[PDB]
């Protein structure tokens, strides 16, 4: 398939029920890497940070890997929507995608 | 069309473009339970916004969303919105396009995120950010000036000439009359009178609002102070106490004159005054000194006029007469100048659009406006 | 009737044949927005014209259309000639036929391009270019004679014997009221004020006219400046800032006697009326001499022609007495020369038509002209 | 030979002649205690100078001796040049001349009264006043060419051909390093950091000294400023809190280039030496152009030889080749002129004598030097 990127694990789509909380992550092998959360193709989540969602950035020296987290609770129908994960390397950019759906 | 919400501390002022006054008027304050509690018949009622908060101001926490013109917490905002747009102005988002006024030398994010809400939780066909100084400009009616912009979160100093800004003349000054009250808190302590809580906060503001006012001459009053008979008065409060105050209530609005007791360096009002008219082209100045205009929350108090006139004339030439002008319900110009800025048919096709958010982002308010 | 229009450097003189008093006069000057506009009800009016400029000379960032006799753009230009028909004169170009002046040795594109201008755009049955040596003669009532034009421009020099011309004889000085101005400015920055603004270019100017005066002698004024008493007087600015000057004023004048303070290798006004007479020849040198006639904005300062005379004299032959005749308003003269010249019935037949021009081409002025 | 004194914005350089290195390297600053203190067993050290007020900087306020190349008090450049004789120099002012670096077209009042503070405050056989363009032509090696000299604290154009001066060639330049750090802590504010304080004045300088640099096109950089992200860098304050900035660094230098972000009419850096270059002699052109040196604090930052060589490539003609020589060391070039300018031995004639000032008097400085 396509070329491998920095993401060792993409993101999985997520179903959650009204007030409930999903969290999303991804890991990153290896300056730390950066990671930038979209939803649709040019919108992103960080501006977005709030009551309803969060980030968090975590190391695991063992593994030389860094997991990222995407936080979301009481979570809403406006939420609903396709979100984009992006990880940068030292050198060298990647892309996943996956879906973030609040019904009632 | 334009939606008008003047966003200054303390109060939300909200209505009509084109309107003489507005619709709605009520405090930026959330209120939240500070005291747990588990008794039956009450639907808890977690958040409290606007002047609900005022009354049952004592258990409540109260939270200013917006912070140094900089907001804390957006839903809070969006909160204080919805409370304008359907409680009072009885109107729909979607109806009319909405203006909002922001301070000089603003940080980027607050443009940025204010657009971004109101292009994504209001839908608006338009929307457009205005300097305040601008729109003061246009309630009083002249095509040049130097525009004296103090409302309760900065005061902020925009000189103009025949329209055509300066950027590089614009000074932003750290006095306010927030600050004039947290000045008063504090210097009220050492006379026996300890105000700790926000609440109380909120009442000495109350007690500079009416019992204060300008004196001519700062160093005069206080120096007769000493032997006070008419100087001192006797304010009502919640709390069942009677206060008592003299020198100390004229000392308070003087802090924007003389910036010491505050603890900045930075010079008084009348110095930065001076300041941006020098930092101005020569050619300009002449009708800047008679052209200074005064407004916002803490330029109410009688007598401010008074004072910066000499203080204007002493400091700058003899040569022109100095005329300053601060008309009553100037508190209110703020809101006004956006009210008929947005009125004309040149600045409806000014306004930044929905379709423009999101084809081109949100880098763009800069490329759009001032 | 006829119009005649003075063009070429800081000033633009609009007029009637008829009147030894111009209708309009305004400087030659176009404003355009340095500084983008942010506001609402503003026509906005990008290109300001004339006096209006003047007005909003500190925003409008001031650009001269014509640089040393020579106009670097065209269609300002254009604007200006139609501010001078239309608004101040009130007339049409197609009621009279128009009379421009101009300088000796100016380039062939300023003839050509000035003529093509009048011709396409201001559509006229004819039209003449004069020159401002013979012009000045006629108004003096002389036939024979050496004609001394020092001016808004570049200072000339034409002798004429019983209407014969000796081009080799014809010499151009670099020397002007203009220069004298940028001279003014750059020796006030040695004294620590400092104009780099063409809106306060105009001030100096302003300054030099009736502050400055003509010493009888450069030197001894000088000398006797270093405890100066009555040498320096206060002048006040529309900035209501005050300038005191004082041995400075005087020497302003003085450069275009002793350019060394300029920077040219060029000699003096008085030198270079006697390289002129020199190229003559001997026989028609005599009544040269008596004939010296000065006229032009620099030439307004009393006692200029006192050491003409008393240099011309010394420096010149003693063969012949030296008489220089300076008569009051000489700024206005070179334009008071080109409406008398336009009154004679025998001058309408002398104008360029324009279906000579279509017909032969812009070549064809040299040809009808010398 | 004796001492050299570099009196620039910001730093005060001191040392002896001859040396390629000076003792003294502290900044001009005198620091004031802007709060008055309550403790008892302390001197009350009312007056810092010296980096001992960069220690004590948060208390202390700081005030510049030397605005714009233009000491405003001249008492407090006493105890700088106190503290320079004795403390790191440690030497008599009575043993040797003194030789003080001053900016061309420098008003009156400055060279007068600097004179007349060396001859009355310290006494000394004799002092001269040096130029900063003609020290740095010796110091280059060089007869004939433009000198291009740029202080921390003023910018200034001097063209000399064969020992020969051009004063009206000579152009004043507003724009310093010091002015740099103003333009850039006016530009912090719209991100959302502010600094009023001179005390965290100097660290925005400290931050523009390493973290700033120059590009090769400011227009393409900006441009992905959009998208940074090897752009924007981390910057520690004493404090502990974090600053960073992006395409804000870069666009800071760049006004030198273009001043409009100041708000000046006065063209740029490249610009203006094009019109130093236009004034003079055509023949002198060739040489002009290969031969521009720069020097000073502001001209440290990479890549500004190159921007400037393809700047001055474009807008000069294509006759010659254009040269720029920028030796690293360039801030301290201008004090090495005065060293070396007083080690000739035509030189020490040319001393202006104690003696000559009580007879003749302070005016004698421009009859004595250029």
């Amino acid at each position: 398939d396509d070329p491998i990127g920095l993401f060792v694990m993409r993101p999985q789509d997520g179903e959650v029920t009204v007030g409930g909380s999903i969290t999303f992550s991804a890991r990153v092998a290896g300056k730390p890497p950066v990671v930038k959360w979209f939803k649709g193709k040019w919108v992103d989540l960080s501006s977005k940070v709030g009551q309803h969602l969060q980030l968090h950035d975590s190391y695991d020296r063992a593994s030389k890997v860094y997991l990222f987290e995407l936080h979301i609770t009481d979570a809403q129908p406006a939420f609903t929507g396709s979100y984009r994960c992006e990880v940068s390397t030292k050198d060298k950019f990647d892309c996943s995608n996956f879906n973030l759906t609040v019904h009632e | 069309a334009a939606l008008v919400i003047d966003n200054g501390s303390g109060m939300c002022k909200a209505g009509f473009a084109g309107d003489d006054a507005p619709r709605a008027v009520f405090p930026s304050i959330v209120g939240r339970p500070r005291h747990q509690g588990v008794m039956v018949g009450m639907g808890q009622k977690d958040s409290y916004v606007g002047d609900e908060a005022q009354s049952k101001r004592g258990i409540l926490t109260l939270k200013y969303p917006i912070e140094h013109g900089i907001v804390t917490n957006w839903d809070d905002m969006e909160k204080i919105w919805h409370h304008t747009f359907y409680n009072e102005l009885r109107v729909a988002p979607e109806e009319h396009p909405v203006l909002l006024t922001e301070a000089p030398l603003n940080p980027k994010a607050n443009r940025e995120k204010m657009t971004q809400i109101m292009f994504e939780t209001f839908n608006t066909p338009a929307m457009y950010v205005a300097i305040q100084a601008v729109l003061s400009l246009y309630a009083s009616g002249r095509t040049t000036g130097i525009v004296m912009d103090s409302g309760d979160g900065v005061t902020h100093t925009v000189p103009i000439y025949e329209g055509y800004a300066l950027p590089h003349a614009i000074l932003r000054l750290d006095l306010a009359g927030r600050d004039l009250t947290d000045y008063l808190m504090k210097i009220l302590t050492e006379r026996g009178y300890s105000f700790t809580t926000t609440a109380e906060r909120e009442i000495v503001r109350d007690i500079k609002e009416k019992l204060c006012y300008v004196a001519l001459d700062f160093e005069q009053e206080m120096a007769t102070a000493a032997s006070s008979s008419s100087l001192e008065k006797s304010y009502e409060l919640p709390d069942g106490q009677v206060i008592t105050i003299g020198n100390e209530r004229f000392r308070c609005p003087e802090a924007l004159f003389q910036p010491s007791f505050l603890g900045m360096e930075s010079c008084g009002i009348h110095e930065t005054t001076f300041n941006s008219i020098m930092k101005c082209d020569v050619d300009i100045r002449k009708d800047l000194y008679a052209n200074t205009v005064l407004s916002g929350g803490t330029t109410m108090y009688p007598g401010i006029a008074d004072r910066m006139q000499k203080e204007i004339t002493a400091l700058a030439p003899s040569t022109m007469k100095i005329k300053i002008i601060a008309p009553p319900e100037r508190k209110y110009s703020v809101w006004i100048g956006g009210s008929i800025l947005a009125s004309l048919s040149t600045f409806q096709q000014m306004w930044i659009s929905k379709q423009e958010y999101d084809e081109s982002g949100p880098s763009i308010v800069h490329r759009k406006c001032f």
